[PDB]
């Protein structure tokens, strides 16, 4: 079964040297930080 | 504001000092280049 602490943000796992491998392929799998969207914007006004 | 106040009379009488003189109040914003708008 799974784990994780967000104190370390680490994923603990409790299961086969199989759930080792596959779930250091998902260790791996979902660890990417989506790139910055421009969420917010500062528009400078010409005339208004 | 440049000016002078002569005293005024609104009334022995009163005398009210009021400013007679150049007085130019503006609030600029650019246009992001050249032209600039004038509340003027």
């Amino acid at each position: 079964k799974f784990v994780a602490d967000e104190r370390t943000n680490s994923i603990l796992i409790s299961g086969d040297p199989k759930v080792r491998e596959r779930l250091k392929r998902l260790i791996k799998q979902l660890d990417v930080e989506m790139a910055a969207k421009g969420n917010n914007r500062v528009v400078y006004l010409k005339y208004a | 504001i440049v000016a002078e106040e002569v005293p005024v009379i609104t009334g022995f009488q009163t005398v009210d000092r009021k400013e007679v003189g150049i007085k130019l109040k503006v609030v600029p914003q650019i246009n992001e280049g050249n032209s600039v708008q004038l509340n003027i």
